[PDB]
């Protein structure tokens, strides 16, 4: 049974925390409640294979001295933005920048995750944006998801792990 | 348990047939006998009447139930693993 | 806390036993045990209420007597067929007839899904199919899933609930 | 040489399964079935034994692992005959 260390980043308030626990725990939260860090382990079943997950949910983009030591530890990174905060989109190429250069190598598990997208009403950023965006960092994976929902939030991190067994 | 596996051949005699499972290492000898029973798609008569029994590697012997499968140290001469399955009444 | 009777009915071989059992156990059922009749209860949080979820996992037609009873009974429907075999995606149009001539209305929680989406290279039900088939289905739920994947598994089970709730 | 259709209620998983199962044969073969079906979904699991639910003019009782399974007339509750999975 192997050990995935698994890092979620993004700007404040776009769900980094929401989409942890809704595929930790199972539920929904509607509080915000502003992260310094935390972290959740959970043995989930990944094609096939038993594997334990470590999920590192992060300050905002903050905290620079926890910043360095879980970009050289992460194996896999979901960049987290809102649908509804253009600010939080453009926030994460440098973010991706800041994590190729730790790694010395621009080959990084790596995901694009717009969340919120239960949020019609208040998208500012298309979907395509986010599919564009992907595509500019060498065909990265790429997500439209919901907390709130459940939609596409465990498909977030097995496809992190897919790409740490590659 | 659950964490792993591992692929050991099974040989029934009294059915003339062998089969390669996925046995689990920490779990007790009696749930590696009911994965066995459960791949020989009710073939066997009396077959509760079975247990698993190590082949001499020397003199053989049936498995205690209650121990842990990873308490029997594997045979070092198969690339896999080999148990027999066999009448113990 | 309310409960809600889904039904997941296809031809056989499909993916209805591993979408099932993915959702409610998290495990991937590599196994094809044809079934006559399974059922499941499953306590979930469903835009923040906590749902009973009763899934009855179907036959493949067979048991002609006991499809008018979960017919009768089943408050959402799940229609599955396999990308790989276009057999089965035809036979999901009698199996919708069923449903409306059993319940007397054409307004019953539904989606269609397509499953083993992870089967790229076997695909012979085109995405746009299903989707056409869906829209003349009084604009009927969509979804590609892969119960091997663990993709669009809770997303099935939890829009019916929202389907129900509306 | 024969089959019936039989529901069996697995309260601990809170789940159901429909089962062919051999009435001519042994209650621990039946038994046996049940827990193929569930492949290893259930801890402890050979502490569990065939019961029959209360229900209209009858108690609940453990089936007898060494009678046939025929020798227990089903419940007449039912479309298909009930039994339960329990543990002991
Ligand atoms: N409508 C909607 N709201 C969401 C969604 N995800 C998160 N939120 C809300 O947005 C607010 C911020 O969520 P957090 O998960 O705390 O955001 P975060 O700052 O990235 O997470 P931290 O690492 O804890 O700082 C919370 O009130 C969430 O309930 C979503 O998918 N849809
Ligand atoms: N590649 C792939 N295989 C799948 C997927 N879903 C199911 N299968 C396989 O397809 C076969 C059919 O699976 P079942 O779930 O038993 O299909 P079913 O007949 O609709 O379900 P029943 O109610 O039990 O009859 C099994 O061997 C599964 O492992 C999938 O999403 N991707
Ligand atoms: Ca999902
Ligand atoms: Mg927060
Ligand atoms: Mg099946």
């Amino acid at each position: 049974m192997r050990e995935y260390k698994l890092v979620v980043l993004g700007s404040g308030g776009v769900g980094k925390s929401a989409l942890t626990v809704q595929f930790v725990q199972g539920i929904f939260v509607d509080e915000y409640d502003p992260t310094i860090e935390d972290s959740y382990r959970k043995q989930v079943e990944v094609d096939a294979q038993q594997c334990m997950l470590e999920i590192l949910d992060t300050a905002g983009t903050q905290f620079t001295a926890m910043r360095d030591l879980y970009m050289k530890n992460g194996q896999g990174f979901a960049l987290v933005y809102s649908i509804t905060a253009q600010s939080t989109f453009n926030d994460l190429q440098d973010l991706r920048e800041q994590i190729l250069r730790v790694k010395d190598t621009d080959d990084v598990p790596m995901i694009l995750v717009g969340n919120k997208c239960d949020l019609e009403d208040e998208r500012v950023v298309g979907k395509e944006q986010g599919q564009n965006l992907a595509r500019q960092w060498n065909n990265c994976a790429f997500l439209e998801s919901s907390a709130k929902s459940k939609i596409n939030v465990n498909e977030i991190f097995y496809d992190l792990v897919r790409q740490i067994n590659r | 348990p659950g964490a792993s596996a591992v692929v050991v051949r099974v040989g029934i005699p009294d059915l003339q047939q062998t089969k390669c499972l996925r046995l689990d290492p920490a779990a007790p000898v009696w749930a590696a006998k009911q994965r066995v029973l459960c791949a020989l798609n009710h073939s066997l008569q009396d077959a509760l009447n079975y247990g698993l029994f190590q082949p001499p590697s020397r003199a053989g012997k049936f498995l205690d139930e209650e121990r842990l499968l990873q308490e029997y140290p594997p045979n070092l001469d198969t690339p896999l693993p080999y148990l027999e399955f066999r009448y113990k009444r």
